RNA sequence: UAAUUGCGAUAACGAACGAGACCUUAACCUGCUAAAUAGCCCGUAUUGCCUUGGCAGUACGCCGGCUUCUUAGAGGGACUAUCGGCUCAAGCCGAUGGAAGUUUGAGGCAAUAACAGGUCUGUGAUGCCCUUAGAUGUUCUGGGCCGCACGCGCGCUACACUGACAGAGCCAGCGAGUACUCCCUUGGCCGAGAGGCCCGGGUAAUCUUGUUAAACUCUGUCGUGCUGGGGAUAGAGCAUUGCAAUUAUUGCUCUUCAACGAGGAAUCCCUAGUAAGCGCAAGUCAUCAGCUUGCGUUGAUUACGUCCCUGCCCUUUGUACACACC
């Protein structure tokens, strides 16, 4: 599979019954003039770098 | 469920056989894959370093690791 | 974390009544309150003091709403 | 006129009071050009007692925990017998005081 | 260079002194042996059979690094735990009369001598002096 | 005339006072030498601050160490940070600091704790430690 | 003579734990940097640091501290990390004994590779499970590798004539590919097998 | 924002309790005042080795010099200081400096108003009732509160190799101590062990005490076996406390060697020198700690959140209740 590399440029919020998920902003580092966001599970801070299987799914 | 605390024979040459061609020798190693007794891995240890034919990286009240010569 | 009505209002009158007599520097402030004011603990003093530098930072760039003086 | 190089004490459960009189007792005896050897101070010691609050027993255990504490604060001096009598004198209220001549 | 007993490693130090007192050959054994105990809280004699020996080394080297030791000090200096079964664990001192006869049969060959100025024995200028002998032979060895 | 400085190096509750003195190069503690004084495999940090800056900065200078009180992790600690304070005190005070501003900012980038204490004590709290007891009926 | 006289090759060179230099250290991926930190060494991982007072300070430390760390657990092994930089110290001179390869290599290689990129979090749903498989941060990733990673090795030495040491040594070097018998990389793949189903 | 702690909008303006401030304690001061009941330097005598000139130790100095370390008094120091992006502002976060940047860490006291909460077994605090000379007053002998088929709560020891066993190396802090009584106990001597005898110090930074604690570290024995992991149950013997030990007070000596392989449905405590491990002192005490109150040693994984469960308070709402859903 084509797996894409992913970094992050803005925190939105924390969704979740219990506010383990997190909203987050991420850039595709190899597509500038493309954006979309994503949900994370650990802690994130900004400039980080995330690695993404299947870019379908897209959560609320 | 009991390891032979004498060495016969039979595991004396297929000792002198295989031991110079481990990479990694330990008390472990003995009683699993040759069967015997934790015990005589100790002797059977310091008998064959003087004879040369293992040599010591650390030694130490719990564990003794040799390799090739 | 957050100050409360008696060191803000102990602040507010003394930047009014005091305005020429004081400025941004911070130990100069903090001297200049124990002379002129009537206080019991050296952390009370101290926290007016800072307040009063963090106050006339802002007041040089702009009036604020609070603040009136001759 | 022979020196004993006395030693004198003092106790109290006070410290401003205590510690104001050892000043001036110094500054007292110096004035007729006496020589002294300065103020050792005693370490303070610290007591404490424990006790449960309740009488009875139910409810929550809580404790509380009172607490006394002491100063020494001893003296010593190298002078004459007698001039001790008259230089003592004025001292304050509850505050205790032994000499020791140490001869 | 110059050297002193404070300049060896210390369990090569108690190995050493034991071999060279052993070959001397000079001190009393009440026959006490093979039946103490080591101490109150202990179960089993120790293992090695010359134990008794090495003892020595280690008893003579702190009477030289402090400045007065008696019979006392050395059963809570000896001492350890004792598992009393399900119980919480103590702190129990080791034997007194084993300590105390092995110091006095020391003494007895021109090593320490008694303090009755305070109390307690001191090692004597003899005593001293053999102790540095054989530390310094080990630093050469090395 | 003679050349020594005193300084001291603290840790929970092991203090260790020490004056650095005018010699020709040996270090050793309480008497003893540093040889052994350590743990078997805590020794290379007893080595850091003579190992990053080099021997040769040590050429003529004594130092004797007494330490007491605490623990023995405690007291590791302690004596070296006593090192640090005596080898930076006696180059300040008696040769061009130059050289200490080097060994100060090159020291305390690898590590800062040479230069300051760790702050860190208990407290006595009514639970039995900060966790009360087992809850007798809920 | 301060110094021990046997170990001074070490002073003509860049800084190591006598045995390994962390010089020329893997090149294999991306988005584990920023947060694995081996750029500022060190020569044992006693180091009383304050990295928990705040959120990432504890990001900030070298790899090898936090292996020893992870080590000591289940109520006998609290605080005795001495036992623990002991094994880390000499389970590397086995692997690199058994392997010509540098043994931080062996330790870095397999914590990049048993570190899951989705997983599962149980939101209400009356009993059952919307499961969406929301994705992991790459932080997350290394805490629960060594955690996991420790608790196979103690695991599987216990109860046996083996020893930790080795035990670690071989979790490893079968965690290097895929060789199916480490604990870590079994566990490892069925958790996003689970997670790829509800996905 | 930890807070009715603040900014603001506003028929309200200005205030009072509570919270904050306050007090105790822990961290900094080569700057002040210092200290033979605390230390260092220095000077004499002196021991051992290399010898060199030094190193490592012992005894003394009391107008030899000093107070860095130890110890207590007066003070100073942190106020969020400077910065970079949010933002009306109050603020929050992040980097630098600094001993210290969660209210710096931890505690003490603590508003209006209630409960048929607890205590008559603390009191010569107290009403009424009851008993009073065959006493429910006081006192002496023996027993019991501990008696046991069985249900429940707070704890202690283990299920082992990250271990057990044998030698050796060796580091704390908080505290306590004898007059009409018998405390803390050093040293010398006897004693396998527990214990015993004889001088002595300390009413105490002076003696016990450097409380040489435990954990821990190095070298070996044992080696997967409920085995040298485990120590319940019992027999025999030797002492100590006490007027008195049987229903064994406790300790010491030898033997005996039970269950227990990580524990179902359920459920607890906890955010950094913290959990957890390990020991020590004090309280009751002639003896008995598996208990509580305090002290220190080693020292981590995970978070900087939400209202899904379980509690609580504020607003809107309903009432035939107001002794208020008992």
């Amino acid at each position: 599979a084509p797996v894409k590399f992913v970094k992050v440029t803005r925190v939105l919020g924390r969704t979740g019954s219990r506010g383990g998920v997190t909203q987050v902003r991420v850039e595709f580092m190899d597509d500038t003039t493309r954006s979309i966001i994503r949900n994370v599970k650990g802690p994130v801070r900004e400039n980080d770098i995330l690695v993404l299987l299947e870019s379908e799914r897209e959560a609320r | 469920a009991q390891h032979s605390v004498i060495l016969d024979k039979a595991t004396s040459d297929k000792l002198y056989k295989d031991v110079q061609s481990y990479r990694l020798v330990t008390v472990a190693t003995l009683v699993d894959r040759l069967k015997i007794n934790g015990a005589l891995a100790r002797k059977c240890l310091k008998d064959l370093e003087e004879k040369g034919l293992i040599r010591q990286v650390v030694g130490h009240s719990k564990m003794k690791i040799y390799t090739r010569a | 974390r957050v100050r409360t009505k008696t060191v803000k209002k102990s602040a507010k009158v003394i930047i009014e009544k005091y305005y020429p007599r004081l400025t941004l520097d911070f130990e100069t402030n903090k001297r200049v309150c124990d002379e002129i004011a009537v206080i019991s603990s050296k952390r009370l003093r101290n926290k007016i003091a800072g307040y009063t530098t963090h106050l006339m930072k802002r007041i040089q760039r702009g009036p604020v709403r609070g603040i009136s003086f001759k | 006129p022979k020196v004993h190089k006395i030693r004198i004490t003092l106790t109290s459960r006070k410290v401003q009071s205590l510690e104001k009189v050892c000043q001036e007792l110094i500054e007292r005896a110096k004035n007729k050009d006496l020589r002294v050897k300065g103020p050792v101070r005693m370490p303070t010691k610290t007591l404490k007692i424990t006790t449960r609050k309740t009488p009875c027993g139910e409810g929550s255990k809580t404790w509380d925990a009172y607490e006394m504490r002491i100063h020494k604060r001893l003296i010593d001096l190298t002078a004459p017998t007698e001039i001790v009598k008259q230089i003592i004198i004025n001292i304050e209220a509850g505050v205790e005081v032994e000499v020791t001549i140490a001869a | 260079g110059g050297v002193t007993v404070r300049d060896v490693d210390a369990h090569k130090f108690v190995a050493a002194y034991a071999a060279f007192l052993k070959r001397q050959g000079k001190l009393p054994v009440p026959g006490w042996v093979d039946t103490v105990k080591t101490g109150n809280a202990k179960e089993l004699p120790p293992q090695d059979i010359d134990w008794w020996y090495i003892r020595a080394a280690s008893v003579a080297r702190h009477v030289y690094l402090r400045k007065t030791v008696g019979v006392g000090r050395l059963r809570k200096v000896h001492g350890s735990a004792k598992n009393r079964g399900t119980r919480p664990s103590h702190h129990v001192d080791a034997s007194g009369s084993v300590d105390r006869k092995i110091m006095q049969a020391l003494e007895k060959i021109q090593v320490l001598e008694k303090d009755e100025e305070r109390g307690g024995r001191r090692i004597t200028q003899q005593g001293q002096r053999d102790l540095d002998r054989i530390a310094q032979t080990v630093a050469e060895a090395d | 005339s003679v050349q020594a400085v005193q300084v001291f190096g603290k840790k929970k509750n092991a203090t260790a006072v020490a004056r650095c003195v005018q010699g020709k190069g040996l270090i050793k503690v309480n008497g003893k030498p540093l040889k052994l004084f350590a743990p078997e495999i805590l020794r290379a940090k007893l080595y850091e601050p003579i190992l990053i800056l080099g021997t040769d900065k040590f050429a003529d200078v004594d130092i004797r160490i007494r330490v007491a009180g605490g623990g023995h992790t405690s007291q590791v600690y302690a004596v070296r940070q006593a090192i640090a304070k005596s080898i930076v005190a006696y180059y300040a005070k008696y040769v061009d600091e130059h050289s200490k501003n080097l060994l100060k900012q090159e020291l305390i980038q690898f590590d800062r704790s040479l230069l300051v204490a760790d702050p860190r004590r208990c407290e006595p709290k009514k639970f039995g430690g900060r966790g009360a007891r087992a809850r007798f009926q809920k | 003579d301060v110094l021990p006289k046997e170990v001074l090759a070490e002073v003509g060179s860049v800084k190591l734990f006598n045995r390994w230099s962390y010089d020329d250290i893997e090149i294999r991926d991306i988005s584990l940097t920023d947060y694995i930190q081996i750029r500022a060494p060190v020569y044992i991982p006693h180091s009383a640091g304050r990295y928990a007072v705040k959120r990432f300070r504890k990001a900030n430390c070298p790899i090898i501290e936090r292996l020893t760390n992870s080590l000591m657990m289940h109520g006998r092994n609290n605080g005795k990390k001495l036992m623990a930089v002991r094994i880390v110290a000499h389970a590397f001179e086995i692997i690199h004994l058994m392997t010509d390869q540098n043994p931080i290599q062996v330790a870095v290689d397999a914590i990049v590779n048993c570190g899951p990129r989705e997983d599962s979090t149980r939101i209400g749903s009356a009993g059952t499970v919307r499961r969406q498989a929301v994705d992991v941060s790459p932080l997350r990733r290394v805490n629960q590798a060594i955690a996991l990673l420790t608790t196979g090795a103690r695991e599987a030495a216990f109860r046996n004539v083996k020893t930790i040491a080795e035990c670690l040594a071989e979790e490893l070097i079968n965690a290097a590919k895929g060789s199916s018998n480490s604990y870590a990389i079994k566990k490892k793949d069925e958790l996003e097998r689970v997670a790829k189903s509800n996905r």
